């Protein structure tokens, strides 16, 4: 089997606008 | 001293945690923090967002559907666009893992159009790359003799994967372009496209050297491996696969080397080389016994009785059967 790089997910944090 | 304040401290702790790499003390912090509560909609929008997340990298996908769907309609509730991008790319992604292709694609589409709108080009990115992924995907789960709406499942992706690569090429972004390089050459691959998989998967391995990153480069070995085979050049094919298992044992990983052992006992025969076959061959077996591995440990024998009923010897072949056989029955 062909070797599949990792998803990305998108992150949020508590610290944003703060 | 609000029910606000302790709120923030303990969805700290399970960032904190969570970037450590702890993601099960995390999760429970990010569940105490929803536990206590707090009145603001975005504080609790990141807390579960970020719970989605380390429920997908710990595989219970199941969840992290439920709490990026809370994550998504809470950033309609507060008309954070930003937010609601996000959220749609994170259920997409999980949709995709889940085998749910259809509304994978609405919501990662989602994600690239708000980004579109709202100018925001790091997200437009990373929105072309989960699409290329779940079109990839797509095309994969059916079943060069493709239905038409699987090719073109298919060359979307690549053309998805192309257009990611020429913005993070402006982003100045080289983690991104590894990714990118890398599930396009798979793409290829399956196109049977094996010159642009090669050309994909070499750029891929320059970025894992970059890095420092040996699991990658180990992969992007692998890749080119195997799109070698189906070019014919079986040679070159060895000389990577070769270069895999050097790899393996540097990273201490078993089951990986496994892998590569395997792999070279099947490209020699390819060659007509039966002796080398065998002795990788029996190196995988052994390293697959030693992991608990009951499918690997069948596949090496029909290989070795094979392989032994190549060079002449029609006893250790027709000796070979019967341990398969035994593994099979049980």
């Amino acid at each position: 089997h062909m070797e599949m790089e990792p998803e990305t997910m998108e992150t949020k944090s508590v610290t944003d606008y703060f | 001293g609000s029910m606000e304040a302790s709120c923030l401290e303990l969805a700290l702790e399970g960032e904190r945690l969570c970037k450590s790499g702890d993601c099960r003390a995390g999760v429970s912090f990010f569940e105490a923090a929803v536990q206590v509560g707090t009145e603001d909609l975005k504080t609790l929008s990141a807390i579960y967002s970020q719970l989605g997340n380390a429920y997908f990298y710990l595989h219970d996908y199941a969840k992290a559907l439920e709490y990026h769907h809370h994550d998504l309609t809470l950033a309609r509730t507060i008309g954070d666009q930003l937010g609601e991008a996000k959220a749609s790319g994170n259920l997409g992604n999980t949709l995709k893992v889940l085998g749910n292709f259809d509304e994978a694609i609405v919501c990662c589409q989602r994600h690239l159009d708000i980004s579109r709108e709202l100018n925001d080009k790091v997200g437009e990115a990373r929105a072309l790359y989960n699409l290329g992924n779940v079109y990839h995907a797509k095309g994969k789960s059916f079943g060069g003799e493709f239905p038409e709406e699987v090719r073109d499942a298919l060359q979307a992706a690549v053309d998805f994967y192309e257009e990611n690569l020429s913005l993070v090429t402006a982003l100045g972004d080289r983690a991104a372009q590894g990714r990118a390089f890398g599930n396009l050459g798979n793409t290829h691959y399956l196109l049977g496209n094996f010159r642009d998989a090669v050309i994909a998967h070499e750029q891929r391995l320059l970025i894992a050297k970059e890095f420092g990153d040996k699991a990658a480069e180990r992969r992007a070995y692998s890749n080119l491996g195997n799109a070698y085979i189906f070019l014919g050049e079986f040679e070159t094919a060895s000389e990577y696969y070769k270069k895999t298992l050097l790899l393996a044992r540097q990273l201490k990983d078993r089951a990986v080397e496994a892998q590569s052992c395997y792999s070279l006992g099947n490209t020699y025969t390819l060659l007509q080389d039966y002796e080398k076959a065998i002795d990788y061959h029996l190196k995988h077996l052994a390293i697959a016994q030693e992991l608990n591995d009951r499918i690997g440990e069948g596949r090496a024998c029909w290989s070795l009785g094979n392989a032994y009923t190549a060079l002449g010897n029609h006893d250790q072949a027709m000796h070979f059967a019967e341990k398969h056989l035994e593994i099979s029955r049980e």
